[PDB]
């Protein structure tokens, strides 16, 4: 089938380029018809069409964006490139690329997205700490990263039934926390291993924590 | 494909010159071929004449295009160039040209055969026998190994002469200096061979000339004192 | 039922820059020569046709504006890095050009080594010379005009990049890209020029202005709306009704 | 240009109830789009050209509508339809979306389950500690967390974080983080966190002596 | 018509160097040129055919390139064989026009050249005339300043001299100064001198005869 994937920097330096480049296979670009979009969702926004291209190279913007904004193909590596100069803590959002066809305007197939924050600051690390149980609860706790998102697993994934993951929340000192609980029988505690995987990419750290009580 | 060409050196004035050329290696009504004439001015460059298609049609440059009258005989497999009442502007060296092709989408521009070209000369003025006297090698002539030895080629008209030494044997340092006009009317040369200075005396050494314009043909024999 | 129809005709002009052949004579190199002969065959009857000299008024027109001295040079020239370019003629109206098949480019960079040979370059030759074997069988059977609009005369990939270039609207684009057999339909290749090494062949392309407007059939005809009035054979297709200006077996 | 209007902008309705999104258009456009985003995941298409359905979603969801008024509309309402869905256009420059249509399942009032987790011996040995007051399962969304140290309300230094609805149960989460230095909170005993709710007649008490 | 504009009009370069001759155009040609070798005393010789392809038997050192008004023919290494002059035709527009052309020679190092002297033979002496024809053989450069000295008194207006192309083997010239006089002052006379400047001679070099 169809797939897209984007590839980017997780964090920005405001006003400097963000180059985005979206591979694809299941399809080749230069056949006729068919084409690539960028859409990209402010968080609390809703979506917002940015660029597309064509397999003639043609090319079509958004008004909201007529400076900055800048796309280029590349049929011999089945990708596409996007340039976004000038960022600002207005541009961020989650951008996902697309698929398009000229027999049907819109795009069918879709990808997972990457989240791009435009801040002054300095990159973090993972700070994980227990959440001990004493049917019962248990999780882990995370602190200070930067930015938005983390994928955090339990068990390798292998845990998944009553595993939740809260949303990250801002404090005061502005940086980022979240919490991912998971409710287990008691009768497993000491005979089951739990470990909360956390993989924060933006920051190329994988730190794995066992939960005991 | 190979040309070769057929014309008066001498023309009067205000008279029609009549040039030819054969056409060798592939008929003359071989597909895809234009029959070009094409004249080289003295100290300059090249001029187009026209040519003539291989089906019969001619395009004369715009310049002379009245004075053109290109012919096709297949029958002998050549074709003529006719250029009527000649002036003194019209002396130069005509090369007889040719294009080669297969598939014609475009013009035909590409000249492959090329021709010896006929040193056209009009005056008013009558033509003239050379005169043939030997540059005899001495002991003046000679410089260690070597002896310098030629024949001088005085007082014809109009141009050129062909000078052959031993009818083409001895074609290695040879020196045919270009043709100096004199204090008459009158053309004139020297053709100098350098020769091993041990090897006169024992060897025949003939210069020819050989003037077309006036139908000449000379064999003068060059030897020491 | 809903609508498609024709208001005015789009003009294009189709080139396929050829290559001039000099002297060639020199196993593998056995069906060269044999496609070769073929290629001068065919270019040789594209020129015998062009020797002899009102539905589709527009697009002729343009036919002979290409005959006059150096536009095959405005053209040639346009198409030097691309494959589509606009150009004003000296009518001062801009056409769109497109150079779908590149044979000066294909003949001299990859023949005059050899002939001046790998199997598998003779395997490819043979398609990119075969279309013009068939434009050229094509043209010269309906007498310069062909219709339907072929796929020798535009592939389905060529077709598209040209209606995606269309100076038209937004939907229209989606309605003739999914019928793009009913557009064939309503084309006409009109063969042009030969010289300068250059095959073109103007494409004339049907516009259609009268989308979504309510039409019924069955004064044996149809019958569409039209800016308040109603017009009156239709080609017509699943709920589209294709026409243009001038047993009701199965059941669905 | 063309701008989309969506309504309703959130509605709530129960597990195979019929539900209808009326997105309207400013100019005539002539086909109209759906999609549907799960929260966190990328859209998904539904509905293509006005009425056509899309492969891999359910016959459930159905569309209609020309020119300037389109509608969306479930048979029966699923929850797993609990997303954002918006109305797309393709018929011109620029290419918009709708407004945003937020869909919430009406839910039995789901009584939660309270926990509480003091901080780590890791987290004390940084120099900071955060307890951590849970709640899982419930409806509908209203809950006031209170916490209360040593009988003293606390305000401030508390953030609570609340996860998007589930798609099998239609149930909430939320955990209230009061966060405090390693000084204030070898300074106090006790630590309670009071949480009231729909579903509980009195607020439920969870508490724990420090050491 | 076309005008068609050529340069430089003349150069000079070592062997197995670089050159690169453009050949400026007046309109539009488009792919349409050629490019034709012409060793002086030869007919033109075919180089290049359609701006950037090459005649069978050219070597393999001469490119093309140039599209439209602007054109170019370059050679890989300058060769002793390459000594001729360079035209540049087109052929779109009727008639075809050509261009000035450009002289090429070659810079190699100083040659001096031998002085062999030849008395005029007796066959000419029977005409009433007489030419004493003075040789300067195989020598660079061209420059040269010959004087001839009739019994130690300078002779001008009498004397002729007549200059080859540079030879295509070792680059070099060649000079004939003819002295052209009477048989009735040719035998009032002894001594018949021919002076020689050269720059590859330290000294000026004079090969004379007497018995005249």
């Amino acid at each position: 089938q169809v797939t897209l994937r984007e590839s980017g920097p997780a964090l920005v330096k405001p006003t400097q380029t963000l180059t985005l480049t979206c591979t694809f296979s299941g399809f080749s670009l230069s056949t006729a018809g068919m084409s690539v979009g960028w859409i990209r969702q402010p968080p609390g926004k809703a979506l917002e069409w940015l660029a597309d291209i064509w397999w003639d190279d043609k090319k079509h913007y958004n008004p909201s964006l007529k400076d900055r904004l800048t796309i280029s193909k590349d049929t011999s590596k089945n990708q596409v490139v996007l340039k976004v100069t000038n960022m600002d803590p207005a541009d961020t959002a989650t951008y996902y690329c697309a698929r398009d066809m000229i027999f049907n305007f819109y795009f069918d197939v879709w990808g997972q997205g990457t989240t791009v924050t435009v801040s002054s600051a300095s990159t973090k690390g993972p700070s994980v700490f227990p959440l001990a149980p004493s049917t019962a609860a248990l999780g882990c706790l995370v602190k200070d990263y930067f930015p938005e998102p983390v994928t955090v697993s339990w068990n390798s994934g292998a845990l998944t039934s009553g595993v939740h993951t809260f949303p990250a929340v801002l404090q005061s000192s502005g940086l980022y926390s979240l919490s991912s609980v998971v409710t287990v029988p008691s009768s497993s505690l000491g005979t089951q291993t739990y470990i909360c995987n956390v993989n924060h990419k933006p920051s190329n750290t994988k730190v794995d924590k066992k939960v005991e009580p | 494909v190979q040309l070769v060409q057929s014309g008066p050196g001498l023309v009067k004035p205000s008279q029609t010159l009549a040039l030819t050329c054969t056409v060798s290696g592939a008929s003359i009504n071989s597909d895809n071929y234009y029959w070009t004439w094409i004249r080289q001015r003295p100290g300059g460059g090249l001029e187009w004449i026209g040519h003539i298609s291989y089906t019969g049609n001619t395009y004369y440059t715009p310049s002379l295009k009245s004075r053109l009258s290109m012919s096709l005989e297949t029958s002998q497999s050549q074709f003529s160039l006719r250029l009527t009442s000649v002036t003194a502007a019209d002396s130069a060296v005509y090369f007889c040209a040719a294009c080669g092709a297969y598939v014609l989408i475009s013009n035909c521009g590409w000249f492959d055969s090329w021709g010896q070209g006929t040193q056209v000369t009009v005056s008013s003025a009558s033509t003239k026998g050379p005169s043939v006297f030997p540059l005899a090698p001495s002991s003046k002539s000679t410089s260690g190994g070597t002896a310098a030895l030629g024949c001088l080629v005085k007082d014809y008209f109009p141009e050129p002469v062909t000078v052959s030494w031993n009818s083409g044997a001895l074609t290695s340092g040879v020196h045919t200096f270009p043709a100096v006009l004199q204090s008459s009317g009158l053309y004139s040369l020297s053709s100098v061979v350098t020769v091993p200075s041990s090897s006169l005396g024992t060897q025949t050494y003939i210069c020819n000339v050989n003037h077309k314009p006036s139908n000449t043909k000379v064999d003068k024999r060059v030897e020491p004192k | 039922y809903l609508s498609a129809l024709r208001t005015g005709w789009y003009t294009s002009v189709i080139t396929i820059e050829l290559s001039n052949i000099k002297e060639i004579k020199c196993a593998k190199v056995k069906l060269i020569k044999q496609e070769l002969d073929k290629y001068k065959n065919a270019v040789t009857e594209l020129q015998l046709l062009m020797q002899s000299t009102s539905a589709i008024a527009s697009g002729v027109a343009v036919s002979k504006v290409l005959h006059l001295e150096g536009e095959v040079n405005k053209i040639k020239s346009a198409l030097l890095s691309t494959n589509k370019a606009v150009v004003s003629l000296s009518n001062g109206v801009s056409v769109l050009t497109s150079k779908v098949l590149d044979l000066k480019n294909y003949i001299d960079k990859q023949l005059l080594p050899i002939v001046n040979p790998n199997i598998e370059t003779v395997i490819e030759f043979q398609q990119k010379n075969n279309r013009l074997l068939e434009i050229t069988r094509e043209f010269s059977v309906n007498a310069g005009v062909t219709t339907p609009v072929s796929t020798y005369m535009l592939t389905n990939s060529e077709l598209l990049s040209l209606i995606n270039d269309m100076p038209i609207t937004n939907d229209q684009k989606k309605l003739m890209s999914n019928n793009v057999q009913i557009v064939r339909q309503q084309s006409y290749s009109i063969m042009s020029i030969i010289k300068e090494e250059v095959l073109a062949y103007v494409v004339q392309l049907p516009l259609y202005g009268v989308i979504d407007t309510p039409c019924w059939k069955l004064d044996r005809g149809w019958y569409c709306d039209n800016a308040g009035s109603v017009s009156f054979t239709c080609k017509v297709q699943s709920n589209r009704v294709f026409c243009d200006t001038m047993i009701t077996v199965n059941k669905q | 240009d063309i701008q989309m209007t969506q309504s309703p902008s959130t509605l709530s309705a129960s597990v195979g109830d019929r539900v209808t999104i009326t997105c309207s258009a400013s100019s005539r456009v002539g086909y109209m789009h759906w999609y549907q985003q799960k929260p966190g995941k990328a859209p998904k298409l539904l509905i293509y050209d006005t009425s056509k359905l899309a492969s891999g979603v359910p016959s459930r969801f159905s569309g209609s509508g020309s020119g300037t008024e389109f509608t969306l509309t479930i048979s029966s309402l699923q929850p797993d339809d609990f997303a954002t869905y918006y109305c797309f256009q393709g018929s011109g420059y620029p290419f918009t979306f709708g407004g945003g249509t937020k869909v919430e399942i009406k839910r039995t009032v789901a009584a939660p389950s309270v926990f509480i987790f003091p901080p780590s011996d890791e987290q004390l040995k940084s120099g900071t500690a955060s307890v951590v007051c849970l709640l899982n399962n419930f409806y509908p969304r209203e809950a006031k967390v209170q916490w209360k140290v040593d009988n003293a309300l606390q305000s401030g230094n508390s953030q609570e974080s609340v996860t998007e609805q589930d798609s099998k149960d239609s149930t909430y989460s939320l955990s209230s983080t009061l966060t405090l230095s390693k000084a204030d909170y070898e300074k106090h005993k006790v630590y309670a966190c009071e949480v009231t709710h729909q579903g509980l007649s009195s607020p439920v008490t969870k508490s724990f002596n420090r050491g």
